[PDB]
RNA sequence: GUUUGAAAAGCACUUUGGAAAGAGAGUGAAAUAGAACCUGAAGUCGUGACAAAGACAAUGGAAGUACCUCCAUUUCAACG
RNA sequence: UAAGCCCAAUUAGUGAUUGCCCAUUAUUCCUUUGGUAAGGGCGGAAACAAAGGAGAAAGUGUAGCCCUUCCGAUGUAGAUGUGGCCUGGAGGUUAGGACGAAGCUUAUGGCGUGAGCCUAAGAUGGACCGGCCUCUAGUGCAGAUCUUGGUUGGCGUAGCAAAGAUCUAACGGAGAUAUACUCAACAUGCAACGUUGGAUACUGGAGCGGGGAAGGAUUUCGUGCCAACGGCACUCGU
RNA sequence: UAAUGAGAUUCCCUCUGUCCCGAGUUACUAUCUAGCGAAACGACAGUCAAGGGAACGGACUUGAAGGGCUAAGCGGGGAA
RNA sequence: CACUGACAGGGAACGUGAGCUGGGUUUAGACCGUCGUGAGACAGGUUGGUUUUACCCUACUUAGCUGGAAAUUGCGAGAAAAAGAUUAUCCGUAAGCGGACGUGCGAGCGGUGGGUGUACGGUACGCUCACC
């Protein structure tokens, strides 16, 4: 119950899918959709090189003060960031996904990554102890992440 | 209320905004004003800085308490490489303010220059100056040089050429920039038909610093100051520091404004940027140009101090190493750190004051060690300090065994 | 503001004839600043490209001492805690009646922001503006005809170089080159200005007579 | 409120994953009824497609226009 | 040679009127609404099939009984009127619903001055409910430092800075040495875990030693195990 | 009034970064990354000069500015 | 008191406490004097007496990225410009005047090729490919 779009053709589309993260929303934000038109062995490369931290993940919309580095200039932006732990959640998918085409008869060279969407997941409780007998909130704030991927050859 | 004392303002304000240069080298915003009746005669000159040491020279000063003494003078040591002229820019006065006609160009060009074009060289095909080389010499091609020097003789008031520093001579290691500094040095003297003929005849070739200046005179040093990075309002405009017992710090000004007009004014110090700003300094006296070590083996020589010595201290200029080159010497310092490319320029000021007239001859040239202290002016002195040591002992008895 | 190559290519696809807009040229020699500042306007306003010429010729009533002091009294004015922030004080004859003109527009919409880039206003006559047609003028507006002429005037290319602008002898060498070469190329042609009205004299009483005493009724003899 | 459904028929099996799960199959009228599971609001958010747009913070009123419209109504011939 | 001040004109010693620009004012024309409102019509005149038309109620108030005429119209606090609207239930009547009720959704139009009502489409729902007349009340929200639940900007921000400190190799572990080609490796799998050995430190016998009270009450021990917890981590764990 | 005082005061000696007048080094922060992750606050928002006004305007009147978006600061305003 | 050319007078919420300081006013403790029957009073003296928050918007200071003249669009055409602005080679001035490869083969101004010395190390100057 939870593609927001779905393939052209299904029969050269291969669907994955997290049921609840437990990674940031707002870094597994940027570090899925900056390989929504990316092929997949393109966008399978750029996650081995954000965790060597050759390249970088640009935090476009949830960035807010977050350093200005010298490799957000591939994506146009000023300040990005190198997620590894969102980075390799998302190595965790798209090897699901590439599954999910070997099984349908697909090559997963062909690939190439059309619909990333992330949404978040309920926030989980904790708590922290602030001064003077205070209690105040500590949440966790998990994500859904989403893709498939359809094939587009010759 | 009004303050309670009076003190004058911290920093002039007048050097505002206090913002890195935009770029690292000593550019002219000004070249001295065009005299026609002089002879056509080139204005700046690029030097690199080279440490600094001091002199030893007698003064003449009539009614002075130092009158035919000797004074200590610190100087500062500036290589200077000839410049290789490639271009001729020529400017037209308009009510807008002064538009480039047009340039011409050498026909042969180094290879440094055309690397000044590339943020990589060597992995490039580096073909840069190729299709106007050959054009150069074609019907059309010579016909449009021709056609843009008569315009420069039609419509130009301010004849410029175009220098580049011709860093392969400068043979220094660290300096490692290898693409050549290039700037326009603004023909003075005479009408624009004798100006350019001094700029054809000067083109492919190359000039040297004692062409443009003389021995004891003064001039501009444009030249961008050494950088210290994001400073507080003590270190940067030179504020009190507040009392010890004072919370949250020391080192702020404490009061930035009254409550009307209810904000900042550009007149309150602040912190942030201090360092690598570009300064002119007029009136730097010039004591010695200097000439390269392949002509002059004997550099630092007076005629009142025989000692046979280059301009290199002994151990070289910390951090910069050797002056292989023609050099000038000026007094005092200028901005900016060692290896720094600095244009020396004709003044603006007028130079008829009795200290800028003043004709310099030297008596002593400290060439001793910048390392340490400075003890000995050559390695001829310390090996008469200093006799036979145990590592010469034995090197005399490697020699002794073959 | 060259045309780029869009705008370029597509005036070799479509065979674009070299257009001129209507473009009214006023030359402002001997006009009253804001006089003239106010018919200009109201017709920029009302869709009319204007090119303006010869603003260090406008006239200011009064001693050119008093009107230099309006000057120094607004750039007086700046903003204290900022100044790259407060009013610019533009120093230009051809700059002064541009402000001059737009303090009489609604500047703070886009309409008077399309009729203020409609004004153009150089000083002198600069070498597209001389021969694209004859200058205008603004009869209601010039000083013969508007200041008491034992009053004293003020000429503002003269008010504006002891306040700035130093363009002043820039101007005056380039209008003494102009005047020089039009006045040779206005020796030139009086015998093809002598030509023709020698030969407007000569087409009557070659040219049938039914139609001259009705040229003569009209009074086009 | 445990109120999934008429009935657990509560997803066998396949292959990716260490697993949580995912991709298929299957049951059922319905699985966007899949287990504190009927309905699934507002606020808030993601995504695909678009409309644009300087700095007048935004919203607002009037009056036109430009483009759009799973909307209404009327008209189609010696007739509206 | 005012676009200033004081006078004066209205297209100028030409023959007579009112230069023109702007209102929620004035005049007048429409439409609405209310009157201390004012008049008229309401005994169906005759006649008329399909293949000139419909209405006409003796009326406070309606989708107003129908026409004609006249005047007024803003308003806080306040009063009042309303065949004025809306919600839960009750008495009656008249009907809807598995061919899809309530609820929800809206670039779904329609019409009412308005409160509101009604239609359409749901690729929504899955069993109840509408209209009218009366009766009744726990009957209408935008704000009470309002109550309860949830959410949000701040914001991947402030921070997670006392108690010196960890390093190494081999094993264990899913936690790696993880790459579409025409690539030798670095430049495309990073970080992090436990155990033993070794190195380096620390506590320094008023001890991060070994036992008791009070307090706790299974935290003890082995074995599995990692969802949540141990504010980082965990393969470890009170 | 001797002795005693974390009592209140004054001068002198020694002494020194209290000061003239500041500079330079260290550990830890800030700062950048990995993991984790709040709060106060929040009508809406946020460039000014003068005028008027509940007689100190971010919004109103007339002028003067203002391309967009950012990182680190900072304490003039937000009668914070 | 002393130096100085001179030690002018004021404003900015009696400028300026998330800038500081806390001496002083301006609590609770205590002492004294005068007052009050008392509790207590005192523009009387004395002593001791928590100075909290910026990470938001703007301003200011520096530090990055980046579009746009219909200030995002219109295709909405304006050059501080050349002079066929009616066809078309340049040079130099208007009257004049210098020359301009000729027909796949040639030539000319030229970019790069092989061997024995010149100007202020290595770049230039002597003697196969494009264009006219
Ligand atoms: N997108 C605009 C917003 O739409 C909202 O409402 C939207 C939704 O509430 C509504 O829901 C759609 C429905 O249209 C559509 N025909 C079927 C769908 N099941 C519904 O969606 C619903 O179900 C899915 C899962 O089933 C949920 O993920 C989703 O959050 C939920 N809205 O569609 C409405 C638009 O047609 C708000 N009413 C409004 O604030 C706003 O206009
Ligand atoms: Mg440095
Ligand atoms: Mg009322
Ligand atoms: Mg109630
Ligand atoms: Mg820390
Ligand atoms: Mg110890
Ligand atoms: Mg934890
Ligand atoms: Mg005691």
């Amino acid at each position: 119950t939870h593609y927001s779009r779905k393939p052209q053709v299904s029969s050269k589309s291969a669907k994955a899918k997290v049921s609840d993260l437990r990674c940031h929303y707002k870094n597994t934000f940027e570090t899925a959709n900056v390989i929504n038109g990316m092929p997949l062995r393109k966008a399978q490369q750029l996650y081995r090189q954000v965790l060597a931290k050759t390249r970088c993940i640009p935090f476009k919309r949830y960035n807010g003060k977050i350093g200005r580095t010298a490799q957000a200039k591939e994506w146009g932006q000023t300040k990005g960031r190198w997620p590894r732990k969102s980075v390799v959640a998302m190595m965790s998918l798209l090897k699901n996904a590439e599954a999910n085409a070997i099984e349908k008869g697909l090559d997963p060279n062909q690939m190439v990554i059309k619909h990333v969407q992330v949404d978040q997941a309920a926030r989980m409780r904790r708590r922290t102890y602030r001064a003077h007998g205070r209690i105040t909130p500590y949440m966790c704030s998990p994500c859904h992440v989403q893709l498939f991927m359809s094939e587009k050859k010759e | 209320s009004h303050c309670k004392f009076e003190h004058p303002r911290h920093g002039h304000l007048g050097f505002l905004p206090r913002k890195r240069s935009r770029q690292i080298r000593g550019r002219a915003r000004a070249f001295p004003k065009d005299d026609a009746t002089q002879k056509p005669h080139l204005t700046s000159f690029m030097v690199f800085k080279a440490g600094m040491t001091h002199i030893v020279r007698d003064v003449d000063r009539p009614g002075s308490k130092v009158n035919k003494k000797e004074v200590v003078e610190p100087v500062t040591i500036l290589e200077a490489p000839p410049m290789v002229i490639v271009g001729i820019v020529g400017y037209r006065q308009t009510p807008v303010g002064l538009k480039t006609i047009g340039t011409v160009w050498a026909h042969h060009t180094s290879v440094e220059f055309r690397r000044r074009y590339y943020k990589n060289w060597k992995q490039s095909a580096q073909l840069a100056f190729s299709r106007q080389k050959q054009f150069a010499n074609t019907k059309e091609g010579k016909v449009a040089e021709a056609r843009t020097l008569n315009a420069f003789a039609k419509k130009a008031s301010v004849i410029r050429v175009i220098a580049h520093t011709q860093l392969r001579k400068l043979r220094n290691h660290r300096v490692g920039v290898k693409k050549a500094h290039v700037q326009e040095i603004q023909i003075n003297g005479g009408n624009v038909a004798a100006k350019i003929a001094l700029a054809k005849s000067l083109l492919e070739k190359e000039v040297r610093v004692d062409s443009v200046f003389q021995q004891s005179e003064a001039c501009d040093v444009c030249s961008v100051t050494k950088g210290h990075g994001t400073e507080g309002v003590v270190k940067r405009w030179g504020v009190a520091c507040l009392p010890r017992k004072t919370h949250r710090g020391l080192r702020k000004v404490a009061c930035i404004g009254a409550w009307h007009p209810a904000r900042v004014m550009y007149t309150v110090a602040r912190a942030g940027q201090h360092g690598y700003h570009h300064r002119t300094q007029l009136n730097k006296k010039i004591y010695q140009i200097g000439r390269s070590v392949a002509v002059e083996p004997n550099q630092a020589t007076t005629t009142y101090d025989l000692t046979a010595k280059t301009i290199t201290p002994m151990g070289g200029f910390v951090g910069y190493g050797t002056v292989r080159n023609d050099y000038v010497m000026l007094k005092g310092s200028v901005s900016g750190p060692r290896r720094r490319v600095m244009t020396l320029r004709r003044p603006m000021a007028p130079q008829t004051s009795r200290h800028l007239k003043e004709k310099i001859v030297l008596k002593f040239i400290d060439t001793s060690s910048k390392i340490g202290h400075g003890r000995f002016q050559t390695k001829k002195e310390k090996n008469q300090w200093f006799g036979p040591l145990k590592k010469d002992r034995i090197r005399r008895e490697e020699r002794l065994r073959k | 503001a060259f045309p780029s190559r869009k705008d370029a290519s597509r005036a070799q696809r479509k065979s674009a004839k070299k257009h001129r807009p209507e473009i009214i040229v006023i030359d402002l020699k001997d006009h009253v600043l804001g006089r003239a500042a106010a018919v200009v306007a109201k017709q920029l306003l009302l869709g009319k490209k204007i090119t303006v010429v010869r603003c260090e010729q406008l006239n200011i009533a009064g001693t050119e001492i008093r009107n230099k002091i309006k000057y120094l009294q607004y750039l007086r004015k700046r903003k204290l805690t900022n100044p790259t922030k407060g009013p610019f004080h533009h120093r230009a004859p051809s700059d002064v009646f541009v402000r001059t003109v737009r303090s009489m527009l609604p500047r703070y919409t886009k309409r008077g922001m399309k009729a203020l880039n409609s004004l153009v206003a150089y000083e002198g006559i600069p070498p597209n503006v001389v021969r694209t047609g004859g200058r205008v003028v603004i009869p209601r507006a010039q000083r013969h005809v508007c200041y008491r002429s034992e009053r004293p005037y003020t000429v503002l290319g003269n008010m504006c170089k002891h306040v700035g602008w130093k363009y002043s002898d820039v101007v005056a060498n380039l209008e003494k080159a102009r005047v020089e070469k039009a006045s040779r190329h206005h020796e030139k042609q009086a015998k093809l200005r002598e030509a023709w009205k020698a030969a407007r004299k000569e087409a009557l009483a070659k040219m049938p007579k039914h139609n001259v005493e009705v040229l003569k009724k009209f009074g086009y003899a």
